[PDB]
């Protein structure tokens, strides 16, 4: 109901091809052309040279299973630094005497 | 470094790009079919040419990956369709003229008409105009005027266009290393790469010929039954040992005999099963017709329909302002977008049609997890066969009494069931000889065994032998019967109709044995039985990614087509036809002619 629009949204891309698998918690923004074989590429599309970034088709008419989902991943890591963020507290009534 | 790694990389990226353009190409055709506008006619040609030229550009990189170095079966099948260059193998002059002949023959068929001999001012087009009149017309001259005069301005006019259609399509198969163009359509059944399951292309010729031999004793008893009913009308023109006229088959080309079911009713003193009058009292609309059919797929274990399917369905035609084609068709766009364009009225046929149209959508959901290149039926006959077996279980009296259409006190006996098996036989039994006749004729002409002058000489000669039909007026080589046909002129597969009958009856017998149904096969109902849907779901998700001979064994246990389910399902009708034909002559002769005495 938000991202998908009539005509398609090409702003959101993804990396289809990479020479190996990424390490945990790694981000690679490199746009360098992926080389499948031994044929030289040098940033020019051609035989065994493919542009890795591909587009997500976004329209409201697509099926429910393939609808894009906005995913928010919270990374919980406990380091040796002093703890700060904590859960919410609760305040009760005050009585005297 | 290996070719398999380079071929798989090309296929991984191609599946994404080909799926994006095919969706927009199918969406442009959807907006054009549902709404006639000047913007949609341009978007269909624009999006259609972008997807058509996309396969041509990717075919250049597809031929650079030989299949000899690939040991994977799924990779070679994805590169099998991409290896063919299509019309690019033809010369520049023959490639441009090929689309011209196809568009010319399709335009003449749509714009063709036969003016009334009695009313020269009124001129009615074939579809719907002439196709509707030929159904209910009982007159001898009225049917002959529309049947004979059509091929005069069409069959004779399309002859030079058909001669060019044969020459252009033969040069494409020769560049593709095919024996002829008749072998091109037989390449859809081709299976290679697996030991013992290999299926040769030339084997189909012997398969359709051998299975048709066991069809003859069933077809001869039905052909003599229809001839005995129409013998009293014209005893002079219709001989007991002769053949039936071509124009009296119930329509133009004699594809289906259902139009003759009115006069062929064995017992007119008993009511017939009809859900039309039952839905009127229940007050049902087009919204609940698809809803009740969706629960039929849930009772067998198959998944339900997505919310976008029922919301985007087109339930009617809003007058002439926005016009949509009422011909039922299941359109599959992609990425889970499923839509059906049909004009839904309240009739007994629309109930069985809803199960057929939703059968194609339910069939696409199983293999939808496969890549775009692997999304397809295993052959051309499995597409429509899956939707028919869903309608066969719905037409049974058991399923009608379940939801309340048919009264539970309705008497079901031999007299009621024989009347029902005869209606299906006219559509089924009458189709097999006619489909085997015209398809075998095309294979002989495309091969070169029949000279151009003998086209019509062998057409009617082999017609009395197969379907037992003789022409009232003899025709010369100028006329061409297949040129006016919808499937031949539009370059669609005509073989899918013959094999569909054999595939749908095999699946009907196998699913009823898995659910432990007893009695005759036409009494079987697959509703409420979840055991049969599980065995079928395994094959439905395979598609063409696996050999159709291997996927067929996982259901019926057979590696090829078999006539046994064809005879068993028609066995109750075959026993009744044999007793009624004792007073007549079983079979026909090819030496009888209406103009030769």
């Amino acid at each position: 109901n938000l991202d998908s629009k009539v005509g398609g949204n090409y702003n959101y891309l993804y990396r289809l091809f990479r020479k190996s698998n990424l390490k945990p918690f790694e981000r690679d923004i490199s746009t360098e052309i992926y080389q499948a074989g031994s044929t030289p590429c040098n940033g020019v599309k051609g035989f065994n040279c493919y542009f890795p970034l591909q587009s997500y088709g976004f329209q409201p008419t697509y099926g429910v299973g393939y609808q894009p989902y906005r995913v928010v991943v919270l990374s919980f890591e406990l380091l040796h630094a002093p703890a700060t963020v904590c859960g919410p507290k609760k305040s009760t009534n005050l009585v005297k005497n | 470094s290996t070719i398999e790694e380079q071929a798989k990389t090309f296929l991984d990226k191609f599946n994404h790009e080909a799926e994006d353009l095919f969706y927009q190409s199918s969406l442009a055709s959807w907006n054009y079919n549902t709404n006639i506008t000047e913007e949609n006619v341009q978007n269909m040609n624009n999006a259609g040419d972008k997807w058509s030229a996309f396969l041509k550009e990717q075919s250049t990189l597809a031929q650079m990956y030989p299949l000899q170095e690939i040991q994977n079966l799924t990779v070679k099948l994805q590169l099998q369709a991409l290896q063919q260059n299509g019309s690019s193998v033809l010369s520049e002059d023959k490639s441009k003229r090929l689309n011209t002949i196809l568009n010319t023959m399709s335009t003449i068929y749509s714009t063709g008409k036969v003016c009334n001999p009695d009313n020269p001012q009124e001129c009615l087009l074939l579809e719907p105009g002439l196709n509707e009149i030929m159904a209910n017309s009982l007159d001898y001259n009225e049917r002959l005027w529309a049947w004979e005069s059509w091929r005069s301005e069409v069959g004779k006019q399309l002859r030079p266009l058909y001669e060019e259609y044969v020459v252009l399509k033969n040069e494409m198969a020769r560049a593709n290393h095919y024996e002829d163009y008749g072998d091109y359509w037989r390449g859809d059944y081709e299976v290679n790469g697996v030991d013992g399951y290999d299926y040769s292309r030339g084997q189909l010729i012997e398969d359709v010929e051998h299975t048709f031999e066991e069809i003859k004793p069933l077809y001869e008893h039905l052909h003599a039954y229809v001839r005995a009913k129409l013998m009293n009308a014209y005893p002079s023109y219709i001989s007991p040992i002769g053949c039936l006229p071509a124009h009296l088959l119930g329509d133009m080309w004699g594809r289906f005999w259902t139009n003759l079911y009115s006069l062929t009713v064995p017992f007119g003193q008993k009511p017939n099963i009809d859900v039309t009058d039952a839905m009127v009292d229940q007050a049902w609309d087009a919204q609940r017709i698809f809803k009740e059919a969706e629960k039929f797929f849930v009772s067998v274990g198959l998944p339900n329909m997505t919310q976008g399917f029922w919301e985007n369905s087109m339930l009617t035609d809003p007058g002439n302002v926005q016009k949509a084609v009422c011909h039922p068709t299941a359109w599959d766009l992609g990425k889970g977008d499923f839509r059906i364009l049909m004009c839904t009225k309240v009739t007994m046929d629309d109930f069985l049609t809803a199960h057929h149209e939703m059968g194609h959508i339910q069939y696409d959901m199983a293999y939808a997890a496969q890549p775009f290149l692997l999304r397809n039926g295993a052959n051309e006959g499995f597409h429509e066969a899956v939707g028919e077996i869903m309608s066969l279980s719905a037409a049974t009296p058991k399923h009608l009494k379940s939801i309340g259409l048919l009264s539970p006190d309705f008497q079901e006996d031999n007299e009621t069931e024989i009347n029902f098996l005869l209606k299906q036989a006219l559509t089924i039994v009458g189709t097999l000889p006619f489909t085997y006749m015209l398809e075998k004729w095309r294979w002989m002409v495309f091969k070169g065994e029949i000279p151009k002058d003998q086209w019509m000489k062998k057409w009617w000669e082999m017609k009395r032998e197969i379907v037992g039909v003789v022409e009232p007026v003899p025709h010369d080589e100028t006329y061409c019967d297949p040129a006016s046909l919808f499937h031949v002129s539009n370059d669609y597969s005509f073989i899918r109709y013959y094999t569909r009958t054999l595939y749908q009856f095999q699946f009907q017998e196998a699913l009823c044995q898995a659910a432990k149904h007893e009695g005759p096969l036409h009494k079987c109902d697959i509703s409420n039985s979840t055991e049969a849907g599980q065995k079928l779901f395994n094959m439905l998700r395979l598609g063409k990614s696996e050999p159709w001979t291997l996927a067929l064994e996982n259901v019926v246990g057979a590696k090829n087509m078999n006539v046994r389910p064809l005879l068993n399902y028609f066995e109750p009708l075959f026993t009744w036809l044999k007793d009624q034909n004792k007073n007549s002559f079983v079979g026909w002769s090819t030496d009888w002619s209406p103009y030769a005495d």
